[PDB]
């Protein structure tokens, strides 16, 4: 376990402790190895977890789980937001904001496609969304 | 009067939240659009706008707040109906109900992106500190209302801290926010920021009188509908304790053991109780902070900007005065 995940996840433990309608559901592990060896500070690392997460929880939101998971996700949102505040990362914000309104556009229009190889690539896109500008 | 003033800058927010809603997806666009479309009063750019006059200044900064406020406000409102059943919105329909659930959670991530993205742009740590604070301290608010739903009693103090994140600090940040991206005086700073603050109190607790004392006509959902998703407001609070003064804790019992499944004949009881025995409480309280709302534009200097916001505190809070 890396530093930046201690930070994480000790703030994302202290939410579940005092939020009982805070859901925290496990990282994504492929993303986690390749955050950590990201070459970006820990409060950038933290970001991106974060909001990887906070995207990721989208798929798993139904009737019976919004009123805990919808609110969840807008943490972890703004908890991204948190992290790249203070200091100011002006170009990891500039940049991760924008994977944000992508990732959600490539989401809706993937709804709308049965093609293999188009949903295969897309689905890659997604999933890859907010490390590959760091690649 | 504020809406003469005011005007040339509203409509050029108007057109840059238009342009921020702009998307090579389909169902997005539209999505946007619907909820942009909906008539909103865009009280929140208004308090920024405001603020940003309180000192003689001309920033970029300061229209483009209002408008990633704006889209702050609006992402919440879309989540915020899927999450409460809320099929309808001032006349138009939801969101969730136009297109579906999943739409619906896109969008509101996606009015957050290109509001954080409008402001990238601003290179202040104390500007982004404040206001990823607010949306921090408002997702709070949302789980513990979320939690207190059908669990009496509600303490005062939680109480006021509910409305406060819920309503009250987002309008606090407009006003901190907007007089930041001008450079106010401090002193002018803390007393437009009490003032945003003391506004939203007085605000909310209106609107949480309303809900029983209203018609469905100017609520939009049936009278009652607080309680009736299990959230305790003030109003009923204070109607449970007059009528314990008067040796009368029926109330009490049925609303300790009120869940999501009671009947409407509970429900119907508590409305008429709290009609009767909560509401004056509840005028008072909000009076009391539409006039600290009152003192605090009346320590900032002497000027037209003034009373606008003077103007509009007459306005918001004429249910009360
Ligand atoms: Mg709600
Ligand atoms: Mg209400």
């Amino acid at each position: 376990m890396m530093r930046y995940l201690h930070k994480i996840e000790l703030e994302l433990n202290r939410l579940t402790s005092r939020y009982p309608f805070f859901k925290k559901i496990a990282f994504d592990a492929e993303i986690i190895k390749l955050v950590d060896d990201l070459n970006v500070d820990e409060n950038v690392k933290c970001a991106i977890v974060a909001i990887d997460t906070s995207m990721r929880m989208q798929d798993f939101i139904n009737e019976d789980n919004k009123d805990s998971f919808v609110l969840s996700t807008d943490v972890l949102s703004a908890l991204f937001y948190k992290y790249l505040s203070q200091p100011f990362y002006q170009h990891d914000f500039l940049v991760l904001t924008d994977c944000v309104s992508r990732i959600n556009e490539l989401k809706s229009i993937r709804a709308t496609i049965t093609d293999e190889i188009a949903l295969h690539n897309i689905n890659k896109q997604i999933h890859y969304m907010f490390i590959q500008p760091y690649m | 009067s504020y809406k003469a003033f005011l005007n040339p800058y509203i409509i050029e927010v108007e057109k840059r939240l238009y342009e921020c809603i702009q998307s090579d997806s389909e169902t997005i666009n539209k999505a946007a659009h619907h909820i942009l479309s909906s008539g909103g009063k865009r009280v929140r750019p208004m308090f920024v706008l405001l603020s940003g006059f309180l000192n003689d200044t001309q920033k970029d900064d300061l229209i483009r707040t209002a408008v990633s406020l704006e889209l702050v406000h609006m992402a919440s409102l879309v989540h915020d109906d899927y999450i409460d059943n809320s099929d309808m919105r001032r006349g138009n329909t939801s969101v969730h109900i136009a297109f579906d659930k999943d739409t619906a959670i896109r969008t509101g991530h996606f009015l957050l992106a290109r509001a954080l993205q409008n402001i990238a742009t601003i290179n202040n740590s104390k500007f982004h500190q404040i206001f990823s604070k607010t949306i921090l301290e408002v997702c709070f608010g949302e789980f513990d209302q979320m939690a207190d739903r059908f669990n009496y009693p509600v303490s005062f103090t939680a109480y006021l801290r509910r409305i406060n994140r819920k309503t009250a600090i987002l309008i606090e940040a407009s006003c901190h926010l907007g007089a930041l991206s001008s450079q106010l005086d401090e002193q002018s700073t803390y007393h437009i920021k009490q003032f945003g603050h003391c506004i939203g109190m007085s605000y909310q607790i209106i609107d949480d009188i309303l809900d029983y004392t209203s018609d469905e006509a100017t609520l939009g959902k049936p009278v009652g509908s607080d309680i009736r998703n299990g959230h305790i407001t003030y109003p009923l609070m204070a109607a449970i304790a007059n009528l314990k003064e008067q040796d009368d804790d029926k109330l009490e019992a049925v609303v300790k053991h009120l869940t999501s499944t009671s009947d409407d004949e509970v429900y119907q009881y508590i409305v008429s109780q709290v009609k009767q025995y909560g509401i004056e409480p509840a005028e008072l309280l909000s009076r009391k902070y539409g006039d600290k709302a009152k003192y605090h534009l009346s320590q900032l200097q002497d000027s037209n900007i003034k009373d606008y916001l003077e103007e509009i505190h007459e306005k918001m809070l004429k249910r009360v005065y």
